[PDB]
């Protein structure tokens, strides 16, 4: 009517509607009008109608063969030219969509970011596949044998209520689009082996006039973790490198670094930390400048 | 008044050929179409071929068409009817008449006639 | 082949080079069996024998009236005209396109008003054996009513070295509904029959797409003070519906004497100011202001 | 009803309905002003409230497909397209009354054919409230 199209017939494409970038195809259509065989049959791309590579097969139906297709998307259909009327008579219309197949996911990491309750699982999807891409993110107990499974288009947060058989999982994730599916290697997790304690931050910087002048940096974190590593960079905005000191900190009480520098200059610090040992680090804080007196 | 005058026939020998035309002074309808005819002595006459001025596959009689072939020129508008190999058999009155039911065999579908020319073929 | 009306049948006809045509049976009207002979139109030979006689048609030369007869009188009749096909397309020989609005337009219908009577157009060059067959309806499923006089001789003119010739038809619906907003709509069928060659015509269309109010009614002048300024006044057309408080108008104002692009102005008031020249003329159109039908076709007076 | 402000606005949609606007049949619900529901001229004068309910219905209807994926989604509308003006008078006309998914390939052909049907929805419509400020203000 109006609020609906009517088709009078039916297309479809060969390999399939979804296929591979850059891959032949053939598009048929074939219709079946009530009383007319067509004259011709059209197909239209994007509402642009097609000159070329177009063949009759018989009375109802047509081929139309694309040479390397490289659109993502793309709107067709087709119609009929019928001896009892001066319009073209719609058959039937499709979206069709390239792509590619999923690569297998690698680079696994899951992390437990400290008081967030959940446990963040992220992956490198590999290279773009155009086309809807969904991922299954399997968590399995060593101990308990019982799997989880959880779908997702990015990535996922897991809450650690959740976990409830045991500290040792197994972890793999699962692609999947039309054209294909794959897995990634397990990754074996220690629920307290992946923690990164809770933010740490820069607060003030504090110059005192006695002779060599003295920076002091005044930064924290608010975690409960015991033994903790961190790092700090620290460069002049005219400089190019990154100088950086190692401290096992104690973040019972607010931490100061003593730095003996240089007057009148822009300057940068950031900082990271990591509970001692442990794989991953926190990620580098935000910029924080100071121009000296 | 549509007028058609004949012209081009004669005298020729077994194997020969000719080529009529039909001059016509125009169209009575962007349809209208001109058709040879020919009659013989004792016989009435039997349609050949016509031809549409607007062009498309023309009509042919059932037998003719590998001897005889029709075509047209609207500049000058006039109909030629090309006859190869011909035989004493084709000995006749060649007609030409205009018509607006091509296709169409049948004398009584022509309107207008034009005199005709005589051909002769003697073995 | 289908009976078009009383003994007169139409056989379609996918006529090329060497087609084969159309098997058809003729049977003879009559309670008789034997003796009954078959001829074509005027002439005297006969093609067959028998109460049923079988044709191959494949061409006009095989159409016209059949008729069969016993002991030497007439027993029945039977019509067969062509309807043409070559190559997927009917033949159209009959009527002329006339290229308004769209191409492809061999029937034109017009409305004046919304009171559900409208107008239909055609034109030939055909001027005997001729005839025409004209029936309408809302609606395809389930059709209301719709009655249409006859077609007649309207206009004709020059068409170069042919006459053409002009039909036209007065339709009404049965049970209008000016003010509705349609849903279905008007269908105009139209048959042809010339000499054996039939053919027929259709157009489909919504009152509201074919409305073309008349011109502007009493259009006239009057100087302005010190600049060479006139008031444009007109009135409403007689055929218009009515009220015109519900069916209201649009009209469109222009100067042009003898690059006219900017003399047009547009407006829903029945009057207008506008700048006149030597030897200018002033001309105004009318259109539904609150659906874009056609423009009527102008009104014009000397400046 | 306040008639002048639905008559000033009904006559703003008839130009955008128009300023926005093929050849494309098919072999083969939506609200309707059918003959009967009162709103000709006499129809008025006996009671406004039988037109002014369906033009409400019709009002309400129109603006929830020009506010669908029709016309929201893939392809989309381009920049000068008005028919964000038209679904926001048509929900302004609504209020001042009384206080299924499409395949992209589709919605050029349903785009169409929805406009086509709204421009003669809001002709009459702009017709009553011209009727109504000029007779029952
Ligand atoms: C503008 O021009 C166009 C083109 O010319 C017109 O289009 C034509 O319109 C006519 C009339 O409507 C159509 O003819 C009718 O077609 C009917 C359908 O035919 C097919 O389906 C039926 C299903 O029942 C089959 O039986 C048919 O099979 C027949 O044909 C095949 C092959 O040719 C044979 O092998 C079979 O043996 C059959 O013979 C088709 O497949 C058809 O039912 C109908 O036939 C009835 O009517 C005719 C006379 O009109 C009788 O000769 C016939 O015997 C049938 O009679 C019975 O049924 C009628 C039904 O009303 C009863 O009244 C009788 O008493 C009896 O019981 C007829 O043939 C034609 O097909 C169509 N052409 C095209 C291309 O579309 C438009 O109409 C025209 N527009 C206007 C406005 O005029
Ligand atoms: C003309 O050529 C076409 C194309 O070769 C033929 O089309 C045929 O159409 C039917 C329609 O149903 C197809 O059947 C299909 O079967 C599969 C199962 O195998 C099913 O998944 C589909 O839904 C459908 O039912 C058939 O496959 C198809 N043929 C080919 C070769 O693709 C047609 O039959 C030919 N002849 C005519 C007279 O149309
Ligand atoms: C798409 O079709 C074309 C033509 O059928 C294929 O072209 C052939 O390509 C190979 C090398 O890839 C050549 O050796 C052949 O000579 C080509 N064919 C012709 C007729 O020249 C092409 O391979 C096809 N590609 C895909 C992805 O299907
Ligand atoms: C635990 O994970 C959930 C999601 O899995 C996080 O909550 C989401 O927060 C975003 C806002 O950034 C909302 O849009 C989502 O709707 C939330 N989802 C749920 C399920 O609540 C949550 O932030 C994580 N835990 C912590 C402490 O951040
Ligand atoms: C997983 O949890 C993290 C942490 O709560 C979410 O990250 C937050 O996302 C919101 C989105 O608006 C940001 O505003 C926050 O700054 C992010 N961090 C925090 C600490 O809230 C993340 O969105 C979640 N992801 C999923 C897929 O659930
Ligand atoms: C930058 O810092 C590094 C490390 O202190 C130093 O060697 C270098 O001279 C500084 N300047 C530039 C331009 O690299
Ligand atoms: C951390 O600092 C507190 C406060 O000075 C101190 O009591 C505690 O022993 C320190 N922890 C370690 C491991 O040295
Ligand atoms: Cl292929
Ligand atoms: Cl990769
Ligand atoms: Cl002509
Ligand atoms: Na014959």
């Amino acid at each position: 009517g109006i609020t609906n199209i009517n088709c009078s017939g039916h297309i479809w494409v060969e390999p399939a509607t979804i296929f591979k970038m850059g891959m032949n195809i053939s598009i048929y259509c074939q219709a079946a009008i009530k009383n007319c065989q067509p004259r011709k049959l059209h197909f239209y791309k994007n509402g642009i109608k097609e000159r070329f590579q177009i063949t009759r097969i018989n009375k109802t139906t047509a081929r139309l063969w694309y040479k390397n297709f490289l659109e993502p998307h793309a709107s067709m259909y087709c119609t009929a030219e019928c001896p009892k009327h001066f319009q073209e008579t719609l058959i039937c219309g499709k979206d069709i969509s390239s792509g590619y197949p999923p690569d297998i996911p690698d680079e696994v990491t899951c992390v437990i970011y400290e008081y967030s309750g959940n446990m963040t699982c992220t992956w490198n999807a590999g290279k773009l596949t155009y086309i809807d891409t969904k991922y299954v993110v399997h968590v399995k107990s060593l101990e308990t044998e019982e799997e989880q499974q959880y779908l997702t288009s990015s990535y996922i947060n897991i809450s650690t209520d959740s976990l409830q058989g045991g500290k040792k999982y197994l972890v793999w994730v699962q692609a999947a689009n039309a054209l294909g599916m794959e897995e990634s290697k397990q990754l074996q997790i220690h629920l307290d082996d992946i923690v990164i304690p809770s933010a740490a931050v820069i607060s003030r910087a504090e110059t005192i006039n006695a002779t060599v002048p003295k920076t002091i940096i005044y930064w924290d974190s608010q975690t409960t973790i015991e033994k903790v590593s961190c790092e700090m960079r620290y460069k002049a905005t005219t400089n190019q490198t990154w100088n950086v000191k190692e401290f096992d900190t104690n973040f019972t009480y607010v931490q100061q670094s003593e730095f003996y520098l240089e007057p009148n200059i822009k300057y940068v610090f950031q900082v990271r930390c990591q509970e001692t040992g442990k794989r991953y680090w926190q990620p580098w804080s935000s910029l924080f400048f100071h121009k000296t007196p | 008044e549509v007028q058609l005058v004949e012209s081009g026939g004669g005298l020729v020998q077994a194997g020969g050929s000719l080529r009529l035309s039909c001059a016509a002074s125009g169209r009575t309808f962007s349809w209208s179409a001109v058709g040879w005819f020919r009659q013989a002595p004792g016989k009435e006459r039997e349609f050949v071929a016509a031809i549409r001025w607007s062009g498309g596959s023309p009509y042919y009689a059932d037998s003719v068409k590998d001897r005889f072939t029709i075509s047209r020129d609207n500049a000058k508008n006039t109909v030629y009817l090309q006859m190869n190999s011909l035989r004493p058999e084709d000995t006749a009155v060649y007609l030409c008449g205009e018509t607006s039911l091509f296709p169409t065999s049948r004398g009584s579908h022509y309107d207008t006639w034009g005199q005709g020319t005589q051909v002769t073929v003697s073995s | 082949i289908w009976e078009l009306k009383k003994d007169v049948y139409v056989v379609e006809l996918d006529w090329y080079p060497d087609a084969p045509g159309e098997m058809v049976v003729l049977t003879c009207d009559t309670p008789e069996e034997d003796g009954i002979t078959w001829t074509l139109d005027q002439s005297s030979e006969v093609l067959g024998s028998g109460k049923t006689l079988t044709i191959q048609v494949k061409e006009f030369g095989d159409a016209g009236q059949y008729t069969c007869h016993k002991g030497g009188e007439v027993l029945s009749h039977s019509l067969l005209l062509l309807h043409k096909k070559e190559d997927g397309i009917w033949s159209t020989d009959i009527l002329k396109d006339q290229k308004e609005p769209k191409n492809k337009t061999f029937l034109r219908c017009e409305a004046k008003n919304y009171s559900g009577r409208f107008t239909c157009w055609w034109l030939t060059t055909i001027s005997t054996d001729l005839t025409f067959s004209v029936k309408s309806s809302r609606g395809s499923s389930d059709p209301q009513g719709v009655t249409c006089g006859a077609a007649t001789l309207s206009a004709e003119r020059v068409r170069g070295d042919n006459k053409e010739y002009e039909y036209s038809v007065e339709c009404q619906e049965d049970s209008a509904c000016p003010a509705a907003e349609e849903s279905l709509p008007i269908e105009v069928m139209v048959d042809a029959v010339h000499k054996l060659k039939y053919e027929n015509y259709t157009s489909s269309f919504f009152i509201r797409d074919i409305i073309k109010p008349d011109p502007p009614k009493n259009l006239q002048l009057k100087p302005l003070k010190n600049s060479r300024q006139v008031e444009v006044s007109w009135e409403y057309p007689d055929t218009w519906s009515t009220p015109h408080s519900y069916f209201s108008l649009t009209f469109c104002v222009q100067v042009q004497g003898k690059r006219e692009k900017k003399d047009r102005v547009f407006t829903d008031k029945t009057s207008a100011t506008v700048i006149c020249r030597k030897n200018a003329s002033i001309s105004v159109r009318a259109q539904d202001r609150y659906y874009s039908s056609s423009w009527s076709e102008w009104a014009s007076v000397p400046c | 009803p306040a008639w002048t402000q639905c008559q000033q606005l009904s006559q703003k949609l008839c130009t955008l309905a128009w300023s926005a606007h093929m050849d494309l049949r098919e072999e083969g619900d939506v609200p309707h002003i059918q003959c009967g529901d009162g709103c000709d001229p006499q129809g008025l004068r006996d009671n406004s409230q039988f037109c002014l309910q369906r033009i409400h219905q019709g009002l309400i209807f129109y603006e929830k497909l020009l506010g669908s994926d029709i016309f929201t989604g893939e392809p989309s509308l381009l920049p000068d397209s008005p028919v964000g003006q038209l679904h926001a008078s048509l929900l302004g006309l609504s209020q001042l009354l009384q206080p299924s998914p499409s395949q992209p390939w589709q919605r050029l052909l349903l785009r169409f054919k929805i406009l086509r049907s709204l421009q003669a929805f809001v002709a009459v419509a702009a017709r009553v409230f011209a009727h109504g400020a000029a007779t029952l203000s």
